[PDB]
């Protein structure tokens, strides 16, 4: 066995067409997730400043 | 009635979008 | 049905090969002989047995516990034979009465108790000895011993270490057969309620867990006797279809399997581990937590309830109450 | 993902229902129709006590409760919080089981190996069903079942226990509590064994079948033999369940005194009373 | 002030408890999942993607080996690597991973599926002297049949067609189990006995009935080497015959019940 | 590849149609009966019953 | 075996015939669910605004 | 390496797709179900319900 | 194909038409009683009974 | 080595980078858990609800 | 035992690729986690001077 | 040896870097927490929740 | 013995190292959390805490 696909393999190319998309896709994601989180924001802020006592 | 309540929207919509596109 | 897995149909007879021991070859006692009805369900030979000095020994405390017992039960009814059989699971020698400490009680109050206590603890370990004994005389592994210690210190605990710790014999174990239940009830009220102590919980997971394992082993083995898998130790040694079949059935079902071998292995912890379990609870009651319940609570761990019918504050703490 | 033996046995057919459409492996585990259902269940009944302990009071892993409804809603249905989920559960619970039970079957039809195991399994099963639909329909409501909840379940356990005065002497569990501490024991011996057999210590050679006999003859002079100790194990496992089940379903409708007063018959059998 | 404090909220039971659950996945997992992989580890792989390595967190996986002095001579390695030099006569559905397999001649001969054996090491079974462990009841003479059972020597096999395939020669014993592992049946028509395991026949008080295969197959159950003693893998290949027959017997086991 | 713009559709040479469509099948039916069945046991949100909620009503 | 259907490859072309349809559909079903969800907006608003108190 | 910087890809040869793949599936879900019901487990930040919050209210 | 746009009919080469609708059979049923003995635990909206939902009415 | 300095790197011939991704990608989730929940189970230091804190008030 | 992969020494390269990529994202997350850890002080600053008693 | 004064580095001849190093971060990992918690568990030396301490203040 | 006075050495070839030094590391383990948890138990001798010691003080 002196290859990448070494002797017959049962077979995967250096297909790094699988990482483009993998790639694209975690990000769009990623992405769409951010914007979501704004919105919902503008309809319940969720952390909340300070109150009168805390510390 | 949806009025600035798009957060559906945009979370069932933007994803559609992109789902269409990627992967044509 | 397959009938060869749930009873024998034809039996075999004849003769069998005696493995001499390192030692003790000689202290073998009695006429070996069948039971036609056993051998449905296993071997139906049934002697001979090995003595040795071990055996004499727990014997003789087995023995003289055993008297001190039923004699007490005996004095319960008065000595009338008729009386005794009738009432005899209500019979028992009960520990102190009184609070004593940890004096040695006086006889009528306890005294009694705690001799035959002393007895069945030195029974025991003679037993021990002859379990460890005899397996380093037939060039074994002394697993079984360390396991059947584990069982031991358990019954040391209830017995005389957890009265110790909290320094009173009032809180042992009775001998009979309903007293020794009641005191259950007893202990577990005293204690705060039991099934909210943590090491009941694992005691009582690794007692099922060995349910579970033992009907499932058990199942597994009979599903692969066609193969010969009940011919266990020649498995280890020299994997046959027989288990490759019985791991691969575990494996397409929950996940991951085991070794032929290292079942065993999982069954032997599961045992030990019920009694090891226990041990622990039983030391931390009453040395750390007075109220298994009330713990719970304080880590919020117990669940609560809405009321039914209206709640109900307690009446010793309105006023004007009497005491 | 395979055991380097596992290949040779991999090979279609012995589903119970439904054929070669669900017939593959995800992984090591084999799926078929049942896969499916079970999976089903478990995600569905799963997330279902999920959404009904948000709206519980607590998130506490041992406080959560999923309670089954009042006594006056009978046999039927109640409100989906004041009971209903409660209902739910307990049929993917079901679900859940006895797809699991068919799966085994199918997997054992496959191998050719005998189908002890499933109906082994079944017993759980059934004492299951006799604590949640028996004993229940007996006595005419669900209200009589026991809730969804680590902690809670046992303070089930607990009252109906002390509803009957003393539970332990009740003679179904009698026959039950023993079977399940000889089970133990029994297991503990049958482990050991096996593993002195084989682990001798030292570079003592590995021992044979006979050596096991010897050691038990020696012992308490009996031995059950090998084959038997299996099928042996098998039993007392079993009748944990199986004599339980009795006394189980006793309490309540058939017996309404405390379990203690039944001995009575003994205790008061006019000869010698 | 309290017995097993160690601040205003934290006591020792407490600690105690996670201190328990230690241990238990430490044993779990440092060790008896370990002790699991002695047989068929490391895990192959006939499809997926450059892989010398299970699940991971796992390759470390397998414990070092053990090594098993055997009673008779001889060592034995634990965990190997024994491997499968068959070649088997399975056809695959698909060639997707976890597709399951078709068998291309008769799977019974093939040894594939339920049919087929584990390479035993090629050996007779022993007793503690050294004599044969399983034998007939014609070397073993001192053994015989408990008085009050039916002695099946001499009644006709029936088949799963409900045709006689031939009459009981003789039994087989385990010699240090006292126990009947085989009968040894006259396969009527050829010249040859064939051995079935006792867990395939139901015994009755005229007949022996088999489940498991049709009276034709009878002709074709594996041949012993010796006459009179059997080898390990002998044994394994006798009884994956009739096991086999459970699934390939008649084309309709196959299939599902609808 | 018929006029594409990606190899996208290599993922079907990987991952096989039977058991994806399956999957997905059990998924999106389970997360639509949860859904069902959590709304309509509310008070707001239940279509099916009188409005139990009181809203302000009592 | 020096291909992806190589020497006999067990029935699965290069089939983006598959992927066509798949993706379709999901995109379809993405899409139902928007329309159909903005109409049960109109039922019964979901979200509502934030109440006198909160914060 | 068609215009390539890393050898980030490689991953690929040693780690499998599919893992990957079907495992973010069911651990995204899971997260997602457990925000969700968590969310929908308080006061404040519930949506599905009438106010149970009593904000400042008593 | 006979007059055919798409290759969606391939389906049936992967599927085994007997065996999905067996499957669709079964599935269909059990929510088809669900939704009847669901609706029919109900005030409004049970048939089978008179209005003890009472509406307004007490 | 591509112009290293220490040794470093063989760790990856002995160790299986797949062991490690994997594990790590588990041990992180526990432990990020572990605080959230943590941290949402206070009176300070929880955001999504009321302040039941009732930070000296009452 | 005659080479660094020593008559197949069975596939993983001398890849400090791997190493590279490693120890890069390692210190990105760890680096990121700095940055929020920073932001968040500044909502919820959390651990408080010593009260007036103590000790 | 590459310019050593000891043996000491034969250990890992005899031990396994691979477990060691994986026994390590358990371990570590364990005190670590058991500290955290613990000290989470005490009233002086909690950070994360209002001072409960009432060092001597009620 | 390269320059040894004893046989004290040869134990090592009776015992093995491994199992010494795992025993060792764990037995020295307990013991240790033996007496960290044993002090903070008690009321002196408890840092971690307030003075619950009262000394004499009430
Ligand atoms: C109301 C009171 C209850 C209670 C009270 C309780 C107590 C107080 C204790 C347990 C304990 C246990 N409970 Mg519980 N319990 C259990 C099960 C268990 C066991 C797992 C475990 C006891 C260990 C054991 O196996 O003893 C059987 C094994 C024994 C006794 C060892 C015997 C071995 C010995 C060598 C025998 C040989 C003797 C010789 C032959 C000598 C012959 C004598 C001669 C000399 C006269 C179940 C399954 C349930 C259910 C289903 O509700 C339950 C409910 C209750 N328990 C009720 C809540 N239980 C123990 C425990 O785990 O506590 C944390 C324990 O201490
Ligand atoms: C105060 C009340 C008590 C009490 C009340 C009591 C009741 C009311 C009952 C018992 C029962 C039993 N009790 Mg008792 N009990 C027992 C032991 C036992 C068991 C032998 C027996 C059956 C347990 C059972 O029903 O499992 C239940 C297990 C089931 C139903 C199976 C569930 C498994 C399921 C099929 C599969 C589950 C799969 C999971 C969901 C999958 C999730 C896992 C992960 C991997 C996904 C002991 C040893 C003691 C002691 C030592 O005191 C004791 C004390 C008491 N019991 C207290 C006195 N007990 C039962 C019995 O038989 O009574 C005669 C019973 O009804
Ligand atoms: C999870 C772990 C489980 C576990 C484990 C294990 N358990 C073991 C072993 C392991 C590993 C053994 O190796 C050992 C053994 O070897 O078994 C084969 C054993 C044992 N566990 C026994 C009983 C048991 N295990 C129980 C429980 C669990 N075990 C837990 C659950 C329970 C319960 C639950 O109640 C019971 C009752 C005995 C069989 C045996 C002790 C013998 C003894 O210690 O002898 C002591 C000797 C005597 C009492 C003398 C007898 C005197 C006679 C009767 C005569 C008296 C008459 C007198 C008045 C006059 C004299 C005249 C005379 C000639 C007439
Ligand atoms: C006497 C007979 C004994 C016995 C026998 C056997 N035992 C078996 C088998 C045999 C032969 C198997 O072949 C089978 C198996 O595969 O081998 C591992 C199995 C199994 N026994 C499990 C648990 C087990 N055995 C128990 C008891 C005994 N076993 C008795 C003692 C107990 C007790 C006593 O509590 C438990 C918890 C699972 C691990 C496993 C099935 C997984 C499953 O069922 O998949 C299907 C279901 C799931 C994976 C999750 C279900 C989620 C549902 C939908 C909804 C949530 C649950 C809900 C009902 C809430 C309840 C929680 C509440 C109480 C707080
Ligand atoms: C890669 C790819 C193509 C992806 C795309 C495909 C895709 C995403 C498809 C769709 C997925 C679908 C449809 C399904 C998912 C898969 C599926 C069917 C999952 C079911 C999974 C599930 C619910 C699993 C949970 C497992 C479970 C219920 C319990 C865990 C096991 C437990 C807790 C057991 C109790 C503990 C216990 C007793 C351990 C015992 C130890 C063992 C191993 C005992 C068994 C055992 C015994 C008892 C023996 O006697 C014995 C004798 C001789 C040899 C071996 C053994 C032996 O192994
Ligand atoms: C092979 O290597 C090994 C050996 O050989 C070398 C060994 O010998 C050994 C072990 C050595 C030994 C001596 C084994 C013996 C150890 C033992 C614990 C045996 C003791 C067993 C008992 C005492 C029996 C248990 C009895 C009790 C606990 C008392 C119960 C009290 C009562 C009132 C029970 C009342 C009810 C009953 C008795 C039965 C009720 C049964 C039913 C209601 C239904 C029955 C169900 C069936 C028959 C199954 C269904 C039928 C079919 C499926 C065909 C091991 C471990 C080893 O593996
Ligand atoms: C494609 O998506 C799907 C799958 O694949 C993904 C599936 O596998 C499945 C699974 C479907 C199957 C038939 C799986 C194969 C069948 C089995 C494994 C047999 C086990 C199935 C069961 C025990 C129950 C399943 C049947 C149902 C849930 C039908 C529901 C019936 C009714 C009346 C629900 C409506 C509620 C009422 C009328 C209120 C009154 C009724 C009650 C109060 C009963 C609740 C109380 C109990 C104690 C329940 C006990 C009774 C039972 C458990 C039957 C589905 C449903 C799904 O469509
Ligand atoms: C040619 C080749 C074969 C085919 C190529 C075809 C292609 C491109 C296939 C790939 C397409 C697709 C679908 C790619 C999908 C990529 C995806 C889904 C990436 C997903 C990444 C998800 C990540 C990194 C999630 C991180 C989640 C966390 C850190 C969660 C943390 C949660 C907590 C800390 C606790 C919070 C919980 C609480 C209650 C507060
Ligand atoms: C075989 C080949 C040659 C011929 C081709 C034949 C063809 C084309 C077959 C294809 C036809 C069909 C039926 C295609 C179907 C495609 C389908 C069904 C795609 C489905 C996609 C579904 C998706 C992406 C679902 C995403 C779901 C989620 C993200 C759910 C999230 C849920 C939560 C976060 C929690 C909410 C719960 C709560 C708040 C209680
Ligand atoms: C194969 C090769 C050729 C191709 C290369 C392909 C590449 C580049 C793959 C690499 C890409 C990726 C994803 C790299 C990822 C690297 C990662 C994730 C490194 C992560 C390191 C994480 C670390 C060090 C975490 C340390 C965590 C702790 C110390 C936690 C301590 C917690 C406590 C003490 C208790 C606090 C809890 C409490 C409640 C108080
Ligand atoms: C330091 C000093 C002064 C003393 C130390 C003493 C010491 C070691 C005390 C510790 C005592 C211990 C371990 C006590 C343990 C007591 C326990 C666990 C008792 C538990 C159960 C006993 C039961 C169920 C027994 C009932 C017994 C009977 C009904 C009668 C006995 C008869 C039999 C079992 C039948 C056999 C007789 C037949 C052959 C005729
Ligand atoms: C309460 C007692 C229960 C103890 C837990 C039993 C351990 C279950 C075994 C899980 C095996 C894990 N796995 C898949 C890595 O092998
Ligand atoms: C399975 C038995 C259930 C009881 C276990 C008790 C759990 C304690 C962990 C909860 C955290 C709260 N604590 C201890 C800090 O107070
Ligand atoms: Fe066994």
């Amino acid at each position: 066995a002196d290859l990448k696909p070494s002797l017959t393999g049962l077979t995967e190319e250096e297909a790094k067409e699988f990482h483009g998309i993998f790639v694209t896709s975690t990000v769009l994601y990623l992405a769409t997730a951010v914007i979501v989180h704004y919105l919902v924001w503008t309809a319940r802020p969720w952390i909340a400043p300070i109150p009168k006592g805390w510390v | 009635s949806d009025w600035n309540l798009w957060v559906p929207l945009g979370i069932l919509g933007i994803p559609t979008i992109w789902i269409a596109l990627t992967y044509r | 049905a397959d009938y060869q897995t749930i009873y024998t149909q034809i039996q075999a007879r004849g003769p069998h090969i005696t493995v001499s021991g390192e030692w003790g070859d000689n202290d073998r006692v009695g006429k070996p002989f069948y039971s036609y009805w056993l051998g449905k369900i296993g071997d139906a030979q049934i002697g001979p047995i090995y003595l040795g000095a071990s055996g004499i020994a727990a014997f003789a405390f087995g023995s003289t516990a055993i008297l001190i017992i039923l004699f007490n039960m005996a004095a319960e009814v008065h000595f009338d034979p008729l009386q005794f059989f009738r009432q005899f699971f209500w019979l028992g020698l009960y520990p102190p009465k009184a609070q004593y400490g940890m004096g040695i009680p006086p006889l009528h109050d306890g005294g009694w108790w705690l001799m035959a206590g002393l007895f069945m603890t030195l029974s025991l370990g003679s037993w021990w000895i002859r379990v460890y004994s005899r397996a380093r005389a037939l060039g074994l592994g002394t697993h079984i011993a360390w396991n059947f210690a584990a069982a031991i210190f358990f019954v040391l605990c209830i017995g005389c270490i957890h009265p110790t710790l909290v320094g009173s014999w009032s809180e042992g174990v009775p001998f009979g057969i309903w007293p020794h239940i009641d005191w259950l009830t007893a202990f577990s009220i005293r204690y705060g309620n039991f099934y909210y102590c943590p090491w009941h919980g694992f005691s009582i997971g690794f007692a099922y867990g060995c349910g579970l394992l033992f009907a499932a082993h058990g199942a597994t083995i009979l599903a692969v006797a066609r193969f010969g898998g009940d011919r266990e130790i020649e498995q280890i040694t020299d994997r046959g279809t027989a288990v490759e079949r019985a791991a691969l059935f575990w494996r397409w079902t929950i996940g991951f399997n085991a070794t032929i071998e290292s079942v065993h292995r999982w069954g032997w912890f599961f045992s030990l581990m019920v009694m090891v379990s226990a041990s622990v609870g039983i030391l931390l009651t009453g040395t750390f937590v007075d109220n298994w319940y009330l713990w719970c609570v304080k880590h919020g761990a117990a669940p609560d309830y809405p009321a039914y019918l209206p709640a109900t504050p307690d009446p010793a703490s309105l006023p004007g109450a009497p005491k | 993902a395979l055991l380097s033996f596992e290949r040779k046995y991999r090979v279609r057919g012995g589903t119970l229902i439904g054929g070669d459409l669900f017939d593959f492996w995800v992984g090591p585990y084999f799926v078929g129709f049942f896969g499916v259902s079970a999976i089903f269940f478990i995600f569905l009944g799963v997330s279902l006590i999920g959404y009904a302990a948000s709206q519980g009071p607590t998130w506490d892993p041992f406080a959560i409760s999923i309670n089954p409804p009042d006594l006056k809603y009978g046999l039927g249905a109640a409100p989906l919080l004041e009971g209903g989920f409660w209902q739910a559960i307990t049929v993917c619970a079901l679900g859940a089981f006895i797809s699991w039970m068919l799966r085994e079957v199918e997997i054992s039809r496959k191998l050719g190996i005998g189908w002890h195991v499933p109906l082994a399994f079944c017993v759980p099963i059934f004492m299951f069903c006799v604590l949640q639909v028996f004993r229940p329909l007996l006595l005419g409501s669900w209200g009589h079942a026991f809730p969804y909840g680590i902690l809670s379940h046992l303070d089930w356990v607990n009252n109906f226990g002390y509803q009957y005065l003393n539970w332990h002497y009740n003679p179904g569990h009698m026959s039950s509590v023993s079977f399940l501490f000889v089970n133990a024991m029994a297991l503990g011996l049958h482990g050991g064994l096996i593993l002195s057999v084989a682990n001798p210590g030292d570079g003592d050679k590995v021992k044979t079948a006979e050596h096991e006999n010897q050691y038990f003859r020696d012992v308490v002079g009996y031995s059950i033999g090998a084959l038997s100790i299996h099928r042996l194990g098998l039993f007392l496992a079993s009748n944990i369940f199986l004599t339980g089940a009795f006394g189980t379903i006793a309490s309540g409708p058939f017996w309404t005194r405390g379990w203690p007063e039944w001995w009575g018959w003994w205790l008061d059998i006019p000869f010698w009373s | 002030m309290y017995h097993g404090a160690l601040a205003q909220h934290l006591d020792i039971a407490q600690l105690v408890w996670y201190a328990q659950w230690l241990v238990i996945w430490t044993v779990v997992l440092l060790y008896l999942r370990r002790e699991d992989r002695r047989e068929g580890y490391p895990l192959v792989e006939p499809l997926g993607l450059v892989k010398l390595a299970p699940e991971d967190g796992q390759v470390y996986e397998l414990p070092y080996p053990k090594t098993f002095v055997l009673p008779h001579g001889g060592t034995v390695t634990v965990p190997r690597r024994r491997p499968e030099t068959r070649e088997l006569k399975l056809a695959q559905t698909d060639g997707f991973e976890g597709a399951p397999l078709q068998p291309t001649g008769n799977p019974l001969v093939d040894a594939v599926g339920p049919a087929s054996y584990a390479e035993r090491a090629e050996v007779v079974d022993a007793t503690v002297d050294g004599k044969a462990k399983i034998v007939p009841l014609r070397v073993a003479t001192d053994f015989s049949i408990a008085e009050g059972d039916v002695d099946p020597r001499g009644l006709p096999v029936v088949a799963a067609d409900g045709v006689e395939a031939g009459t009981v020669t003789d039994l087989w014993v385990d010699r240090s189990e006292h126990y009947f592992r085989y009968l040894e049946l006259s396969v009527a028509g050829s010249a040859r006995t064939a051995l079935i395991p006792l867990g395939f026949c139901d015994v009755k008080k005229d007949k022996i009935v088999v489940t498991s295969i049709l009276s034709e197959q009878f002709a074709n159950v594996p041949r012993l080497q010796s006459r009179d003693q059997i080898t390990l893998r002998e044994e394994d290949k006798v009884s994956a015959y009739y096991a086999g027959g459970l699934l390939y017997a008649t084309p309709e086991r196959a299939e599902s019940l609808l | 590849a018929t006029e594409y713009r990606t190899a996208s559709w290599k993922l079907w040479l990987i991952l096989d149609p039977r058991r994806v469509l399956t999957a997905l099948f059990v998924y999106l039916t389970v997360i639509a009966l949860l859904i069902h069945f959590g709304l309509l046991s509310t008070d707001r949100l239940n279509w099916w019953e009188f409005q139990r909620g009181l809203p302000k009503a009592a």
